[PDB]
Protein backbone atom coordinates (compact mmCIF):
# COMPACT_ATOMS: atom_id res chain seq x y z
CA UNK A 1 0.00 0.00 0.00
CA UNK A 2 0.94 3.65 0.18
CA UNK A 3 2.65 5.11 3.22
CA UNK A 4 2.68 8.87 2.99
CA UNK A 5 5.02 9.84 5.76
CA UNK A 6 6.57 13.23 4.99
CA UNK A 7 9.68 14.59 6.65
CA UNK A 8 9.66 18.39 6.50
CA UNK A 9 13.46 18.55 6.82
CA UNK B 1 -16.83 16.69 11.89
CA UNK B 2 -15.55 13.24 12.89
CA UNK B 3 -13.66 11.16 10.35
CA UNK B 4 -13.20 7.42 10.71
CA UNK B 5 -10.12 5.72 9.26
CA UNK B 6 -11.68 2.73 7.48
CA UNK B 7 -10.73 4.39 4.20
CA UNK B 8 -8.17 7.07 3.35
CA UNK B 9 -9.22 10.38 4.99
CA UNK B 10 -9.71 12.43 1.83
CA UNK B 11 -11.51 15.77 1.92
CA UNK B 12 -12.10 18.63 -0.50
CA UNK B 13 -9.83 21.65 -0.27
CA UNK B 14 -9.71 24.93 -2.15
CA UNK B 15 -6.40 26.44 -3.25
CA UNK B 16 -5.49 28.84 -6.02
CA UNK B 17 -9.17 28.92 -6.90
CA UNK B 18 -9.24 25.19 -7.67
CA UNK B 19 -11.06 22.50 -5.70
CA UNK B 20 -9.02 19.37 -5.07
CA UNK B 21 -9.18 16.15 -3.09
CA UNK B 22 -6.58 15.88 -0.34
CA UNK B 23 -5.48 13.42 2.33
CA UNK B 24 -5.62 14.50 5.99
CA UNK B 25 -2.12 13.36 6.99
CA UNK B 26 -0.99 13.43 10.64
CA UNK B 27 2.18 11.74 9.39
CA UNK B 28 3.28 14.71 7.29
CA UNK B 29 5.00 17.77 8.80
CA UNK B 30 4.22 19.78 5.67
CA UNK B 31 1.46 20.09 3.09
CA UNK B 32 2.46 18.72 -0.33
CA UNK B 33 0.33 19.19 -3.44
CA UNK B 34 0.54 17.58 -6.86
CA UNK B 35 2.31 19.57 -9.58
CA UNK B 36 0.36 22.73 -10.42
CA UNK B 37 1.19 26.14 -11.89
CA UNK B 38 0.87 28.45 -8.90
CA UNK B 39 1.87 32.08 -9.42
CA UNK B 40 4.27 33.67 -6.97
CA UNK B 41 7.81 33.38 -5.71
CA UNK B 42 8.96 30.05 -4.33
CA UNK B 43 12.06 28.47 -2.82
CA UNK B 44 13.58 25.05 -3.57
CA UNK B 45 13.21 22.32 -0.96
CA UNK B 46 13.79 18.59 -0.45
CA UNK B 47 11.31 16.54 1.55
CA UNK B 48 11.83 12.98 2.63
CA UNK B 49 9.46 10.06 2.70
CA UNK B 50 9.48 6.30 2.55
CA UNK B 51 11.98 5.41 -0.14
CA UNK B 52 13.80 8.73 -0.31
CA UNK B 53 13.63 12.46 -1.03
CA UNK B 54 12.04 14.48 -3.81
CA UNK B 55 12.50 18.09 -4.87
CA UNK B 56 9.55 20.46 -4.40
CA UNK B 57 8.73 24.15 -4.73
CA UNK B 58 7.89 25.99 -1.53
CA UNK B 59 5.29 28.78 -1.51
CA UNK B 60 4.51 30.78 1.64
CA UNK B 61 1.28 32.32 2.89
CA UNK B 62 -1.05 30.54 0.49
CA UNK B 63 -4.74 30.59 1.49
CA UNK B 64 -6.20 27.09 1.72
CA UNK B 65 -9.77 26.19 2.63
CA UNK B 66 -10.32 22.72 4.11
CA UNK B 67 -13.93 21.58 4.39
CA UNK B 68 -15.07 25.17 4.71
CA UNK B 69 -12.33 25.84 7.26
CA UNK B 70 -9.99 28.66 6.32
CA UNK B 71 -6.26 28.35 6.79
CA UNK B 72 -3.13 29.94 5.34
CA UNK B 73 0.48 28.89 5.31
CA UNK B 74 3.22 27.05 3.49
CA UNK B 75 2.35 24.73 0.63
CA UNK B 76 4.88 22.54 -1.17
CA UNK B 77 4.37 21.57 -4.82
CA UNK B 78 5.98 18.61 -6.52
CA UNK B 79 5.66 15.10 -8.03
CA UNK B 80 3.53 13.49 -5.33
CA UNK B 81 0.90 10.85 -6.25
CA UNK B 82 -1.62 12.38 -3.87
CA UNK B 83 -2.44 15.76 -2.36
CA UNK B 84 -1.34 15.83 1.27
CA UNK B 85 -2.52 18.12 4.06
CA UNK B 86 0.13 18.12 6.76
CA UNK B 87 0.25 19.24 10.39
CA UNK B 88 1.15 22.84 9.49
CA UNK B 89 -2.43 23.30 8.25
CA UNK B 90 -4.21 20.69 10.41
CA UNK B 91 -3.34 22.59 13.59
CA UNK B 92 -4.90 25.69 12.04
CA UNK B 93 -8.33 24.08 11.74
CA UNK B 94 -8.31 22.62 15.25
CA UNK B 95 -7.87 19.04 14.06
CA UNK B 96 -7.04 16.38 16.66
CA UNK B 97 -6.58 12.60 16.87
CA UNK B 98 -8.87 10.89 19.38
CA UNK B 99 -9.09 7.36 20.81
CA UNK C 1 -6.95 10.70 24.78
CA UNK C 2 -7.10 13.76 22.52
CA UNK C 3 -3.90 14.59 20.66
CA UNK C 4 -3.12 17.98 19.12
CA UNK C 5 -0.84 18.25 16.10
CA UNK C 6 1.68 20.99 16.96
CA UNK C 7 4.24 18.23 17.36
CA UNK C 8 4.53 14.85 15.67
CA UNK C 9 2.00 12.45 17.25
CA UNK C 10 4.41 9.91 18.71
CA UNK C 11 3.31 7.32 21.25
CA UNK C 12 4.87 4.35 22.98
CA UNK C 13 4.01 0.90 21.70
CA UNK C 14 4.85 -2.54 23.03
CA UNK C 15 5.51 -5.35 20.57
CA UNK C 16 7.25 -8.69 20.87
CA UNK C 17 7.85 -7.77 24.51
CA UNK C 18 9.68 -4.57 23.55
CA UNK C 19 8.88 -0.86 23.90
CA UNK C 20 9.20 1.54 21.00
CA UNK C 21 8.16 5.00 19.87
CA UNK C 22 5.86 5.26 16.86
CA UNK C 23 4.08 7.87 14.76
CA UNK C 24 0.27 7.78 14.51
CA UNK C 25 -0.06 8.18 10.74
CA UNK C 26 -3.46 8.70 9.09
CA UNK C 27 -1.62 8.98 5.78
CA UNK C 28 -0.46 5.36 5.81
CA UNK C 29 -2.63 2.38 4.93
CA UNK C 30 -0.31 0.00 6.78
CA UNK C 31 1.94 -0.17 9.82
CA UNK C 32 5.67 -0.21 9.12
CA UNK C 33 8.31 -0.56 11.81
CA UNK C 34 12.09 -0.21 11.68
CA UNK C 35 14.02 -3.43 11.05
CA UNK C 36 13.73 -5.66 14.12
CA UNK C 37 13.29 -9.34 14.86
CA UNK C 38 9.77 -10.73 15.18
CA UNK C 39 8.59 -14.29 15.85
CA UNK C 40 6.95 -16.23 13.03
CA UNK C 41 7.22 -16.51 9.26
CA UNK C 42 7.36 -13.36 7.14
CA UNK C 43 6.60 -12.78 3.46
CA UNK C 44 8.54 -10.33 1.27
CA UNK C 45 6.47 -7.33 0.19
CA UNK C 46 7.01 -3.88 -1.27
CA UNK C 47 5.36 -0.64 -0.20
CA UNK C 48 5.59 2.82 -1.68
CA UNK C 49 5.58 6.42 -0.56
CA UNK C 50 6.97 9.86 -1.41
CA UNK C 51 10.48 8.84 -2.47
CA UNK C 52 9.60 5.57 -4.20
CA UNK C 53 9.22 1.99 -2.98
CA UNK C 54 11.09 -0.13 -0.45
CA UNK C 55 11.22 -3.83 0.34
CA UNK C 56 9.68 -4.96 3.62
CA UNK C 57 8.95 -8.12 5.61
CA UNK C 58 5.29 -8.83 6.32
CA UNK C 59 4.20 -10.43 9.61
CA UNK C 60 0.54 -11.25 10.20
CA UNK C 61 -1.61 -11.29 13.36
CA UNK C 62 0.97 -9.57 15.55
CA UNK C 63 -0.24 -8.21 18.91
CA UNK C 64 0.62 -4.55 19.41
CA UNK C 65 -0.18 -2.39 22.41
CA UNK C 66 -0.62 1.24 21.48
CA UNK C 67 -0.80 3.66 24.37
CA UNK C 68 -2.36 0.91 26.45
CA UNK C 69 -4.88 -0.08 23.79
CA UNK C 70 -4.65 -3.54 22.26
CA UNK C 71 -4.52 -4.32 18.56
CA UNK C 72 -3.69 -7.48 16.63
CA UNK C 73 -2.90 -7.14 12.95
CA UNK C 74 -0.42 -7.00 10.10
CA UNK C 75 2.95 -5.39 10.83
CA UNK C 76 5.48 -4.56 8.11
CA UNK C 77 9.17 -4.45 8.97
CA UNK C 78 11.81 -2.72 6.90
CA UNK C 79 14.07 0.32 6.27
CA UNK C 80 11.45 2.95 7.13
CA UNK C 81 12.77 6.32 8.38
CA UNK C 82 10.50 6.07 11.43
CA UNK C 83 8.09 3.67 13.16
CA UNK C 84 4.64 4.18 11.66
CA UNK C 85 1.28 3.02 12.98
CA UNK C 86 -1.08 2.98 10.01
CA UNK C 87 -4.84 2.87 9.52
CA UNK C 88 -4.97 -0.92 9.76
CA UNK C 89 -4.23 -0.66 13.49
CA UNK C 90 -5.60 2.85 14.12
CA UNK C 91 -9.08 1.58 13.27
CA UNK C 92 -8.62 -1.25 15.77
CA UNK C 93 -8.10 1.14 18.68
CA UNK C 94 -11.03 3.29 17.55
CA UNK C 95 -8.96 6.28 16.47
CA UNK C 96 -10.61 9.15 14.57
CA UNK C 97 -9.77 12.59 13.22
CA UNK C 98 -11.81 15.43 14.63
CA UNK C 99 -12.32 19.12 13.92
Amino acid sequence: AETFYVDGA
Amino acid sequence: PQITLWKRPLVTIRIGGQLKEALLNTGADDTVLEEMNLPGKWKPKMIGGIGGFIKVRQYDQIPVEICGHKAIGTVLVGPTPVNIIGRNLLTQIGCTLNF
